[PDB]
């Protein structure tokens, strides 16, 4: 199954996926005081000091993990068709 | 200093032609010496050699037509080796034939 | 940050690769190559990096930066 | 049939080989007028007497030496890791015989501006990888056909792609881009502590007055230039384009008239090479003389504007560029004399 | 200061410089495909020997994209209006030297690679006139550049 | 300062950035499906193959689509006259860019068409050469989306 | 105290005058770059000989740059208006003169590029017209430079 050739053009596609996905967590998981301008909000998270901030790169990283975590299944069962053949 | 065009230079290259058949076969083995055609107004039939070029010509459409039948066999080739498989024989026409 | 420390220590680094590598290196069949390659590579290197932080000399002219921005570096710096 | 093939077609070469020769009106040899190279014919000479060894006959096979009118070929050695730059080379045609080979000046020029155009470090990451790739699979794609014939255009330039993708990954660190993106490798390297308390400035903040200017005249702004690179700083700044526009061309002209001016000064080795001093003297002198007055001023003018001024002059200091362009004016305009020095004019 | 009717011009400008690149870039487009479209087919040895203008014209655009995004950068209808003139001017005339560029591009292209099946030999004879067209197109950004400044 | 009739410059911004980008889409639709349907007559095998480029067309569509959008998006009359005649700009810089993208686009496809009339060898570059038209396409469209995101 | 926007003319002058030189340029090139293909087959050992205009379009782009540059460096905001209007008229004169330099040269060019494979002989007669061409514009260099300002 999987189209075997379109299988291993997966698999170079899904591995490129899953190491950038892993890349943007990680710097997503830094979050060191840069990234403000992709955050949603206007007048809730600019008052009391910085609260509310660094979670919501905590959970695009753990999205991007997810994400990675999916292709890297999609491409475990790329393995288990490249065994079969 | 850059790397300049190695050094050439032209040569008179005396030879009996029986020898010539090794020495061509050497030759084209050593792959480094270049010919030219010493008779450039000359006709192509008028070199003596041409009807031989017509007894290879035949010879590869033979060999292209049996290619082409293994083809129809679907039989994969061997293709082991044997590179250089270099000789200048005479009776290599008879085993053709 | 330093005037001139990293630039001296980068410049030391591209004059050692420059004088003491190509010699270091064996007098292979590719020698000339190997070594016009090394001493190439460390002089565009070197020419770059040095426009790069020269440039960065006497700052002039005035940055801009949103309120928001301010905000948060006063919170997090 | 394979060995039946190489048998033949060989010997079909042969035969033709033996066509191009000379056939004299008696004499049963032939006479050949040919080229050889000089440095290996202490091989070739053995190649003739392994000839008269397949066949017995002390044919002597003499090749004596002349040099005449004739134009000789033209070859110059290459390897696995530079005949894709020598093919490049070769795109554009060859030189005269003996001409000097600028191919490794090229091959580490070309990674370098197409490095320093192509300012990316996770793209030269991903280029530098098909090409490691490539390089690990060198044998199997030689095996391999080459259906497609971009991956045998691609594959043909093989190290070419790798080192242009190493020289990217250089440029993408030093330009701090990569993927659009600086790195706080260091401190923001400027550290605004005052900016409205002691900074001359109010709270008119969120609500209005939202993107303000500092001054360099008040210290505390400056934490001094970035160790290495660009400022990450200006990730969060938009007249980063303005001062890159400054920096950028500046650079780049900087770049071309040094690789120009290496080009010119070549010529003067293939003339001691021809023994030519009258391209020379009435040639490369001038040539050098003319480029020199055009361009190292204009050199010195930028290195000098660099660190010569600081923000303490700005209201009356030379332009970016634009007094360059001023001294073409051939009248000095008496009105903000801001020179580099006293009496430049 | 800086009145309504400000920055009409630098807006118009960089609308102008985009569409006359695009324009260039269009015809080039379309005559060198044409011409090679209609060449290849004699020499199917030569189709990747014979795209040089198609990535050349990609310049066209690339000249009138800079200059446009520079232009909406500087562009503010609070300019005292000593600039957005300088945007109408530079932009209007970057773009139509990029559009004389790819005009000239396109034809010749086409003329050269017309030249193609019967003599396969001047590829850098016919590339020389392509890279000077290029120029032509280049001395306009400098141009533009020039105005940029002001 | 601020007039009335505020917003209409944007949306004249709007309906131009409609309105030229389908000029170019038709004759895009109008001139590929041409040279295709000979093609389905003289090669039947390749009906399949020749379809990307025809919906080539149909993605300039889409741009005039994604800007007009954009604008009705944006749409207010608490403007002082600036950012819409901006839109205004944007949407006559998109038209006529797009227009000029859809004829160049055309062109090389039907020409590309008459070179595959016998060789299959062209498809896959002339397809190449498409891709690229769409790209400087592509310019134009940041361009726009620039002016549209102010 | 000068009129409002007095800056307004000279910087359209630059600009449409490079619009001019552009054009002039493109022409050139477009004549005599497929006038060199099309005689490709008859001589090949006389092509790189016959390609003058390649570089002599360069001279009137170098016309119309050094007039932009010298108006661009002779600009002021609030100029007297005694000078830009002057800008305005000598930048759209040397540019259209330009243009006229290289509708001929490139005509003339053409023209004798025909009539030189056949008989090579009359190759530095042909020159005797074409550069005089290039005088004629060079003509209007010099006047752009009598009133470059005054």
């Amino acid at each position: 199954c999987c189209g075997p050739k379109l299988a291993a053009c997966g698999i170079v596609l899904s591995a490129w996926g899953v190491i950038m996905l892993i890349m943007l967590g990680i710097f997503f998981n830094v979050h060191s005081a840069v990234l403000i301008e992709d955050v949603p909000f206007t007048e809730k998270d600019f008052e009391n000091g910085p609260q509310n901030i660094y979670n919501l790169y905590e959970q695009v990283s753990y999205n991007c993990f997810i994400a990675a975590g999916l292709y890297l299944l999609l491409g475990g069962f790329s393995f288990c068709q490249v065994r079969l053949n | 200093e850059l790397f300049r065009s190695e050094e050439m230079t032209l040569a008179q290259l005396f030879l009996q032609s029986e020898a010539a058949y090794c020495c061509v076969s050497e030759l084209g083995e050593l792959g480094k010496v270049q010919f030219r055609d010493l008779n450039p107004d000359v006709n192509v039939f008028q070199r003596k050699f041409v009807n031989e070029v017509r007894r290879c010509e035949e010879m590869d459409r033979k060999l292209r037509f049996v290619e082409k039948e293994i083809r129809k066999a679907n039989i994969p080739i061997m293709d082991t080796g044997e590179n250089p498989e270099v000789p200048f024989p005479r009776d290599m026409i008879d085993l053709e034939a | 940050h330093s005037f001139a420390l990293p630039v001296i220590i980068f410049t030391t680094f591209w004059g050692l690769i420059g004088i003491a590598g190509p010699w270091f290196v064996p007098k292979g069949p590719n020698r000339g190559v190997i070594i016009t390659m090394l001493v190439a590579t460390a002089v565009c290197c070197y020419l770059f990096w040095l426009i790069a932080i020269l440039a960065q000399l006497n700052p002039l002219f005035g940055p801009q930066l949103k309120n928001e921005t301010i905000w948060y570096v006063r919170f997090l710096w | 049939i394979r060995v039946w093939f190489i048998k033949v077609r060989k010997m079909k070469a042969i035969y033709h080989t033996l066509n191009l020769c000379n056939i004299d009106v008696t004499q049963k040899c032939l006479i050949a007028e040919v080229w050889c190279p000089v440095t290996d014919l202490d091989s070739i000479q053995f190649a003739l007497r392994r000839g008269t060894e397949h066949s017995g006959s002390t044919v002597p096979s003499i090749l004596n030496r002349m040099q005449t009118n004739q134009t000789p070929p033209t070859y110059n050695k290459t390897n696995k890791f530079t005949h894709g730059f020598q093919n490049i080379v070769d795109a554009y045609g060859i030189g005269t015989y003996r001409e000097i080979n600028p191919a490794p000046y090229t091959v580490i020029t070309f990674p370098f501006l197409f490095a320093v155009m192509f300012g990316d470090f996770g793209h030269g990451i991903l280029m530098t990888l098909f090409a490691v790739w490539m390089v690990l699979r060198e044998s199997r794609i030689l095996s391999q056909k080459h259906e497609n014939e971009m991956f045998s255009m691609v594959f043909s330039g093989r190290y070419i792609i790798l080192l242009m993708g190493l020289f990217s990954i250089y440029t993408g660190l030093i330009y701090n881009d990569c993927f659009s993106k600086s790195l706080n490798i260091f401190g923001s390297s400027w550290s605004v502590r005052p900016m409205f308390t002691q900074g001359n400035w109010t709270e008119e903040t969120l609500l209005g007055s939202s993107v303000l200017q500092l001054n360099p005249a008040i210290p505390g702004v400056f934490g001094g230039p970035y160790p290495f690179g660009i400022d990450p700083i200006w990730n969060i700044a938009t007249n980063k384009l303005t001062f890159l526009n400054s920096f950028k061309m500046k650079m780049s002209v900087i770049l071309g008239i040094i690789h120009m001016l290496f080009g010119v000064s070549l010529s003067l080795f293939n003339h001691i090479y021809f023994k030519k001093p009258l391209n020379i003297y009435f040639g490369f002198i001038p040539e050098i003389i003319f480029m020199s007055s055009l361009f190292g001023y204009l050199v010195i003018l930028i290195f000098y504007k660099w660190t010569a001024y600081d923000a303490h002059s700005s209201r009356n200091a030379p332009s970016l560029l634009i007094h360059f362009i001023n001294m073409f004016l051939f009248s000095y305009p008496e009105s903000g004399n801001a020179m580099l020095y006293s009496g430049q004019k | 200061n800086n009145p309504e009717y400000s920055s009409f011009f630098g807006v118009m400008g960089a609308s102008s410089a985009m569409v006359f690149s695009a324009m260039g870039a269009a015809y080039g487009t379309a005559k060198s495909g044409t011409g090679i479209a209609a060449m290849s087919v004699m020499r199917p040895e030569l189709i990747m020997k014979s795209i040089i203008p198609v990535v050349m014209a990609g310049i066209i655009a690339i000249y009138g994209l800079v200059v446009a995004v520079l232009i909406a950068n500087s562009l503010t209808d609070g300019i005292t209006l000593y600039r957005s003139f300088l945007q109408l001017g530079a932009g209007l005339s970057v773009g139509l030297s990029g559009l004389a560029a790819g005009f000239a591009i396109g034809i010749v292209g086409d003329a050269g690679v017309r030249g193609t099946a019967q003599q396969p030999r001047l590829f850098v004879g016919m590339i020389l006139i392509l890279i000077f067209a290029e120029v032509l197109g280049l001395y306009g950004l400098i141009v533009a550049l020039i105005l940029s400044t002001k």
